[PDB]
């Protein structure tokens, strides 16, 4: 569950991203009628001093059984139009996504493995 | 019937600037075939994004679910999601980039992995300078 | 210095005598895509980076994760 | 089946793809050259032409032979194996 | 002898006859799937089609960490670090799409539970993906791994050193003083050891799941 | 000594001349002040081992794939001037630098 002003940790090949700053990016807004954001779910960030939309690829709450649970809350960087800032992605993302309603085939095109 | 050779034989009717087709193993859990194509103009793009979902229409399943055009408002990326099959409809200069014909070939070996880096947590949890 | 100077070129050969038997894949791609790899990233480097990019190269010659069709 | 061959046809076939080519240009093109010194052509670019009368002839190149493939007069001589004309 | 967890029930006022249906349920599951003997310590490799992919079938290699719930229900977490990144999943051990449970490697810890391996080191939370299972002699004791971790600072997911988790299983004395032990001994509860009320006896109520499990054979 | 005027060079910079100085004489003497171990070259060792003795380190959060880790971060500038305090008064001991 993914916040306003929750910190959280970029999983991306993008410079905004990895770039080092004085301060970790923080959820400034969830794209959803409650203001609790799961995997799937849009997000806006403050990160190095700007507005950025990511996406919400794994979460520290527990969620159904067979879903993966991940130690840090992960974030993918996105323009606004919709495509990723960053061209790959280290970390492993579920692949419950591929179901979820949205435009995830980005992400999984640029995402190298999958738990 | 709806096939990977009904699909390129599509897009070529199209004309499709360029058409690449890569065969990913059951191992890697996401598609059977992954296909990568090139366009003119944002306009050629949406042309054979529609089109292609349109044929796929007619000839699928009744079982077979509908599929969303993804990426409508980019200019420079579309994608399409089916059962066994993703296409990717991209401008030249974006799927340079992006190079995704490397990635699912070298999934591990990817030159653009490489190049990152694991972070690290200093030693004795005390940071320096 | 790669593991041998004939095995870039033995690796080269072979991946362009699997580009002649693609069906889907534009042929013309195939060897354009080779071509600006096998030059532009591998040409001028050291020896201990050289035999990273021939492991690449063979990873890519199998295609155990994945061929181009 | 078996078309009609001699050794001056076979010489215009492979000065065929040499002008087709786009590194090398006819201008500076000649049946007496070298790839590697007198055309400036890299040992990579090299692998392409030996493809190039692979599928024209239909005939396996090993890759040990390969590399002593240069000076296309070796080249006209190596593929003369293959229906001998003596001329 | 050994008993999965999930068939000794939690002591309340259901009617046994539930138990007896969910657990020739359980016993026909069992008969398609080989669930094998495995503890908390235990390294496990599941296998699983998932339903967002079109019939693919994932492997999963971890530590268990957790075995709760009972019944058809019952569950086990394992985790493991994959490319930097701590994921843990839990398993249902009589969900369908579960293809296949190997035991890798079959030990005890010394604790019953493996939470406090999330603030613990990630070296002690990875495991080789491609590792080879080591095979036990037919007769033998469960080994026991005497492993104590160490651990990152001192905030942690919960408070380790507090006497009620009863961890046996940290080097408390490389990250704790003698102050912060005598802080934690505040919270001790001596007398709820000897509380001879608490107790649940699962001998009699075992003896019956295993003349029901023999039936079932 | 701080006779000079201390615009020309920085703070951060008179720890490491000090020491290489220091190390040449009597060593065994701030080791035990400040409860290093063993007296080292690396002028971020000692800097470390002086703020904590002191107890002026800060407690960072830096989120990681394991998890968030809570790094202590130094206030390294606080050290260095202590340091040279503790050099300027006799609390160190005597020690002649040219
Ligand atoms: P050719 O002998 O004219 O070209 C030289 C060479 C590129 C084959 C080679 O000798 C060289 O200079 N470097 C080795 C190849 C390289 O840079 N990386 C290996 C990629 S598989
Ligand atoms: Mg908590």
């Amino acid at each position: 569950a993914i916040q306003k002003m929750t910190r959280v940790r970029v999983v991306d090949n993008s410079a905004l991203g990895n770039s080092p700053y004085h301060r970790a990016p923080r959820c400034i807004h969830v794209y959803k009628k409650n203001g609790v954001g799961k995997v799937g779910d849009q997000i806006l960030l403050a990160i190095k001093g700007q507005k950025k939309k990511a996406l919400i690829v794994g979460h520290c709450m527990p969620g159904p059984r067979m879903t993966p649970r991940f130690d840090s809350n992960n974030v993918v960087l996105i323009e606004d139009n919709g495509n990723p800032v960053g061209t790959r992605i280290k970390t492993p993302i579920p692949t419950s996504l591929r179901k979820r309603e949205g435009e995830y085939s980005k992400v999984l095109a640029i995402a190298q493995n999958f738990v | 019937k709806f096939d990977i050779d009904m699909m390129v034989s599509l897009l070529r009717q199209e004309n499709a600037r360029d058409i690449c087709v890569i065969q990913v193993p059951p191992e890697m859990r996401y598609t059977d075939y992954f296909v990568i194509v090139s366009g003119t103009s944002t306009r050629h793009l949406h042309a054979m994004a529609f089109y292609v979902v349109k044929m796929y229409k007619h000839l699928k399943c009744k079982r077979d679910p509908h599929v969303k055009i993804e990426g409508k408002d980019t200019d420079d990326w579309l994608c399409v999601d089916f059962g066994s099959m993703v296409i990717h409809l991209m401008l030249p200069e974006t799927r340079e980039i992006y190079e995704l014909e490397k990635l699912w070939t070298l999934r591990s070996y990817d030159d653009q992995l490489a190049q990152i880096a694991p972070e690290t947590v200093p030693e004795d949890f005390i940071l320096g300078i | 210095a790669p593991w041998s100077r004939e095995a870039v070129l033995s690796l080269y050969r072979a991946l362009l005598r699997q580009g002649r038997q693609l069906r889907y894949t534009d042929r013309d791609f195939y060897f354009a895509s080779i071509r600006r790899e096998f030059r532009k990233n591998q040409k001028l480097e050291d020896a201990e980076a050289r035999e990273r990019q021939l492991e690449k190269g063979l990873v890519f010659l199998n295609g155990k994760l994945g061929r181009i069709i | 089946d078996m078309p009609p061959l001699t050794l001056e046809g076979i010489q215009d076939r492979v000065l065929y793809v040499l002008k087709l080519y786009d590194k090398i240009d006819p201008e500076k093109l000649s049946v007496n050259s070298h790839f590697m010194k007198d055309l400036g052509l890299d040992s990579l670019d090299q692998v392409e032409i030996i493809m190039a009368m692979e599928d024209e002839f239909g005939f396996e190149i090993p890759d040990i032979d390969a590399e002593k493939l240069m000076c296309p007069q070796e080249i006209v001589d190596y593929i003369a194996d293959k229906k001998d004309v003596y001329e | 002898r050994f008993l999965s967890p999930e068939f000794i029930p939690r002591r309340g006022r259901t009617d046994p006859l539930k138990f007896q249906i969910e657990r020739k349920d359980m016993l026909e599951r069992r008969k398609v799937l080989h669930i094998p003997e495995f503890y908390v310590g235990s390294i496990l490799r599941v296998t699983t089609a998932d339903p967002y992919a079109s019939g693919k079938i994932s492997q999963f290699l971890g530590i268990c960490i957790q075995r709760s719930g009972r019944g058809l229900g019952a569950t086990f977490i394992l985790r493991n670090v994959i490319e930097g990144q701590g994921v843990e999943i839990c398993f249902e051990l009589y969900n369908p799409r579960v293809q296949e449970i190997q035991v890798v490697k079959l030990e005890k810890r010394l604790d019953d539970s493996l939470l406090y391996l999330r603030d613990a080191l990630p070296e002690y939370s990875t495991f080789d993906v491609n590792m080879k299972p080591v095979v036990q002699e037919p007769n033998q004791k469960v080994p026991v791994n005497e492993l104590k971790v160490k651990m990152k600072p001192k905030p942690w997911s919960k408070r380790w050193e507090r006497p009620n988790f009863n961890i046996k299983g940290i080097r408390f004395d490389l990250c704790l003083t003698e102050q912060q032990m005598k802080e934690a001994q505040k919270w001790n509860q001596p007398w709820l050891e000897f509380d001879m009320m608490r107790e649940y006896d699962t001998s009699k109520i075992e003896a019956a799941i295993w003349k029901e499990i023999e039936a079932s054979k | 000594c701080g006779t000079v005027l201390d615009h020309l060079v920085g703070e951060e910079t008179m720890a490491d001349y000090l020491l290489y100085t220091l190390n040449k004489h009597q060593r065994f003497g701030y080791v035990q002040h400040y409860g290093l171990g063993s007296a080292c070259d690396n002028v971020e060792r000692v800097l470390k081992s002086v703020a904590v003795k002191l107890g002026k380190t800060q407690k960072v959060k830096v989120l990681t794939g394991t998890g968030n880790v809570n790094i202590i971060q130094p206030n390294y500038p606080a050290a260095a001037r202590d340091f040279l305090q503790t050099f300027r008064r006799g609390l160190l001991g005597s020690v002649m630098l040219d």
